[PDB]
């Protein structure tokens, strides 16, 4: 009875706690890496079922950046397989995780996933396993590295600025505030360039799956532009800390400049309306207060 | 040491003292033997007091007096440390004299030791702190009184009929001083970085607290129903509870002072400190984890709920989830079963299952950020940004207090008018239940047409009017106006207006069997640091009712130009003056007030003014 094993096993493994006890018991319950797959799968399933209700509702690309505790439990489902030495099943199973993360818009879930496990090794080991099992497969060889991963440079940028601010405040404890502004000005500029530098491409490969270039475009079309918009409000934000003469015209000019759009959103408006809807919503605001 | 046959102190200081002590003891043995329950627990208790004092003073002295070298070393080390705190006081043989008090001798000593404890590294000194604490505070009262005197023969605890709460010597001041000490001493054991040594110190305080609360309920006997129609000490050092208990237990866990967690929790009645110790584990050792699993079925709410508090609050969520499969079902029960000390930890779990909480920023970005204003106002953004920058002259949170007031006075009027206006439009009207009646309710209805319109009216008028209206924002309008813009008026005129906001609160308070309402609003003031900003009188019990700040200005500002019936107002004022006095002179009611006021004042390093009211210029 396949069901009855799966359950008794999953519960045994979970009810034995300590990472080393887990490690060896999972490691040595395997052979052939084709029906050993099944024993671990129910252990995978309980791990997911618990956190299932706590899991984020996004199953589509939207706002959802950064790993929380809920994610980590899901990552652990895959960890059970790795410990078992189940490279046959694992090469398939890596690609499937990466796709769910891509589809629900979790670039950070993938990124972190990418540090702890990497696809490229998995495909090379696969080939060697089917020399001892002799099951047919097509050439699956991978050399994939990260290159999705321009988000780490964003975070790097912020941190230097922030370090000035702690140190800047320390310097500020009765000294000379203008000299501290010169330095702060230096920091914002250099950080701003720094975020725009660094490119990770390296060896050119994908996830051991094609037709995923489309998926990556959409995720970028969200978070990327959101952040861009945030930054475009950020200048205004910073320009309200230390008193300084003039320097207002630059901001005015930028504001004016943000009027020459270039993709045709008005054509979209023409296509189906809401431009209209926006007048209706304005009118309701005006009848409440003008 | 006066008498025909009582010498003015023979011999060794300790020898005559022992002679005297024999005399005090003998008197007690005689009250125990013959007169024990025929004598009230007042006068007799004063004989016990003699021992407590003596024990503490001599112990401190004697350690140093071991060898001659140690005493000479002591005088140098102690003098030097005094210099760092900019003070002086060397001891030997100017200690011992044993003044007749109960905890007060301990109080004095403790402060002095803690003072020159932060520069100190001396070990004779360290040693000396522990002996003073234990002999007087723990040992004097409980282990040289309750255990070895009352519970054998002599009897009459402080929970048997006393003055009207406790014996004559025990008063409000003592209870309030204890509350302070708890937190100052917890700070101090982190500071020396040898938290472990000062467990004992900590143990005494928690013990003394628990005992005391029991004394209060047993003196009137039964369960709370006369402390819920008149707050006293039985909640006055469960203020600092939640946050601090959980923090201090957590700090102690990993540095394996597991015992230290257990005591704090045990006296204030929570399974969380014991349970969190066991759980400190990653998950290591299969046998132990299994044992915890057993306890889920055996105690499905009690053990289960307590356990969650560690894991949610301290975010050891890995344990919560896989490790414990059967606790997901109980984790829902926890949300469906909250109020004692399980609401506070439960909200965090809920918003973090959803993984977003960014909703607050969107609503904020419209109203604080100068980006989306009016519906046909332009130039708003420009003014508002320039204004924020100017009040930025002073460092951090504190703004330049003079610049702030000129904007603030007219703003708080526009905002006040507007708050009721939204309300009036809905066809809703705001009044209190005992202010429903009379001249003010009628005047209010005429005024309803007026409040739609916007026009600058005086802060004195606004202060008086608003405090009698329902709703939190409305009640805030009097406190706001005064803190900031009250210091545009004279000091005496500022305080008198203040008494008046307070007075209305007392009326309401006095009318209900809610006794906690006044406490919360007094507490709130120091948390928003209103006395640090713009000058606002600090909560006092000699600030609630003012009547020595007779200014004709006050007369012409409040009642001379605001249109309310003179007869009515006068009558309310007489009533107001009576109610403040009753809380201020009824014993239980002073305990709740005094206690609460003084601790918060100390922690914040405030001083009650009756001039400037400046706690941060």
């Amino acid at each position: 009875n396949e069901s009855d094993c799966l359950e008794a096993c999953s519960f045994i493994l979970s009810s034995l706690e300590d990472p080393q006890v887990r490690k060896k018991q999972i490691e040595t319950i395997n052979f052939l890496r084709l029906p050993a797959s099944n024993i671990l799968r129910r252990t995978t399933q309980r791990v997911f079922d618990e956190t299932e209700q706590e899991y984020s509702p996004s199953n589509e690309i939207s706002i959802s950046f950064d790993v929380n505790n809920i994610d980590m439990h899901l990552i652990y489902g895959v960890e059970w397989l790795i410990e078992g030495k189940l490279y046959v099943d694992a090469v398939h199973s890596i690609i499937a995780l990466s796709r769910r993360f891509l589809l629900n818009g979790r670039v950070k879930a993938l990124e972190q996933f990418m540090e702890r496990n990497n696809i490229g090794e998995i495909c090379k080991n696969y080939e060697l396993e089917k020399i001892a099992d002799n099951i047919s497969k097509d050439e699956n060889e991978d050399q994939f590295l990260e290159e999705i991963t321009q988000y780490e440079h964003l975070i790097k940028g912020i941190r230097e600025y922030e370090e000035w601010q702690k140190s800047v405040s320390l310097l500020s404890s009765e000294s000379n505030i203008p000299t501290l502004i010169e330095k702060l000005q230096g920091f914002s500029k250099d950080t701003f360039e720094l975020i725009k530098t660094f490119l990770v491409d390296l060896t050119s490969s994908n996830f051991a799956d094609s037709a995923d270039y489309e998926i990556l475009y959409e995720i970028r079309a969200l978070y990327t532009p959101f952040l861009l918009m945030e930054l475009h409000k950020k200048l205004v934000e910073a320009a309200k800390l230390l008193k300084i003469p003039k320097f207002i015209s630059e901001a005015l000019a930028f504001t004016s400049l943000v009027a020459n759009e270039n993709d045709k959103i008005y054509l979209l408006f023409q296509s189906s309306g809401k431009l209209k809807e926006y007048l209706d919503l304005v009118a309701r605001t005006a009848t409440l207060s003008n | 040491s006066n008498g025909k046959y009582i010498p003015p102190m023979l011999n060794t200081l300790g020898q005559h003292l022992s002679v005297r002590k024999e005399f005090f003891q003998n008197f007690l043995t005689f009250v125990a033997k013959n007169f024990n329950y025929k004598i009230s627990p007042e006068l007799k208790l004063d004989l016990i007091e003699k021992f407590e004092i003596l024990n503490c003073c001599i112990k401190f002295n004697s350690i140093i007096r071991q060898s001659d070298v140690l005493n000479d070393i002591w005088e140098k080390t102690l003098s030097n440390y005094n210099l760092t705190q900019n003070e002086h006081l060397t001891t030997k043989t100017v200690v011992i004299n044993s003044p007749d008090v109960f905890p007060v001798i301990f109080k004095q000593f403790l402060n002095h030791v803690v003072f020159v404890l932060f520069p100190s590294q001396n070990q004779n000194f360290k040693l000396n702190v522990t002996n003073l604490i234990n002999l007087c505070f723990y040992d004097g009262i409980l282990e040289e009184g309750e255990k070895t005197i009352r519970y054998e023969l002599l009897e009459l605890d402080p929970m048997e009929v006393d003055t009207s709460k406790l014996p004559w010597f025990i008063n409000f001041d003592y209870l309030n001083c204890i509350n302070q000490c708890f937190f100052d001493f917890t700070f101090a054991c982190e500071e020396e970085g040898s938290l472990d040594s000062y467990k004992e110190g900590l143990l005494k305080i928690v013990k003394i607290l628990y005992y005391q609360f029991n004394q209060f309920k047993i003196w009137i006997n039964t369960q709370p129903v006369k402390s819920v129609n008149a707050n006293d000490n039985f909640i006055n050092i469960n203020n600092l509870y939640d946050d601090n208990h959980l923090d201090w237990n957590h700090v102690l866990c990993k540095v394996n002072l597991k015992e230290q967690c257990i005591q704090i929790a045990e006296f204030y009645k929570d399974l969380s400190g014991l349970v969190q110790t066991l759980q400190t584990l990653d998950q290591n050792d299969s046998t132990t984890v299994s044992l915890y699993e057993t306890f889920f079925n055996e105690f499905p709410k009690e053990f289960s709920f307590t356990l969650f508090e560690y894991l949610i609050k301290h975010k050891k969520l890995n344990d919560l989830i896989f490790r414990f499969p059967q606790q997901h079902d109980v984790l829902i029960q926890f949300f469906q079963e909250s109020a004692p000390k399980y609401g506070h930890v439960a909200w965090i779990q809920q918003i973090l299952d959803g993984s977003y909480a960014d909703a607050m920023n969107t609503l904020k970005n419209i109203t604080v950020d100068d980006s989306k204003k009016g519906e046909s106002l332009s130039e708003c953004e420009l003014h508002l940004n320039v204004a924020k920058l100017s009040s930025l002259l002073v460092e951090k949170d504190n703004l330049d207090i003079n610049t702030l007031r000129k904007i603030q006075y007219n703003l708080d009027t526009i905002d006040a008018e507007k708050n009721i206006s939204n309300k009036l439009k809905k066809g809703e009207v705001q009044i209190c239940k005992r202010f429903k009646n009379g001249s003010i309710r009628e005047v209010f209805n005429i005024l309803v047409e007026e409040l739609k319109s916007t026009t600058v009216v005086n802060l004195s008028d606004l202060v008086e009017l608003y405090s009698m209206l329902d709703d939190e924002e409305s009640l805030f309008i009097p406190l706001r106006l005064l803190s900031v813009d009250g210091n545009l008026l004279n000091f005496e005129v500022k305080k008198f207006l203040n008494a008046l906001v307070w007075r209305r609160i007392v009326l309401l308070n006095a009318s209900n069997e809610g006794d906690k309402l006044l406490q919360h609003i007094v507490k709130r003031v120091f948390d928003e640091e209103l006395p640090k900003n713009n000058d606002f009188p600090l909560p006092s019990v000699d600030l609630l009712c003012d009547k020595s700040l007779l200014t004709p200005e006050y007369i012409s500002e409040t009642y001379g130009r605001f249109p309310i019936d003179q007869n009515a107002i006068r009558e309310e004022i007489y009533e107001e003056i009576s109610q403040v006095e009753t809380l201020n002179s009824d014993n239980s009611l002073e305990i709740k007030l005094h206690s609460t006021i003084g601790s918060v004042a100390k922690e914040k390093n405030y001083t009650i003014n009756y001039e400037t009211n400046t706690v941060e210029y």
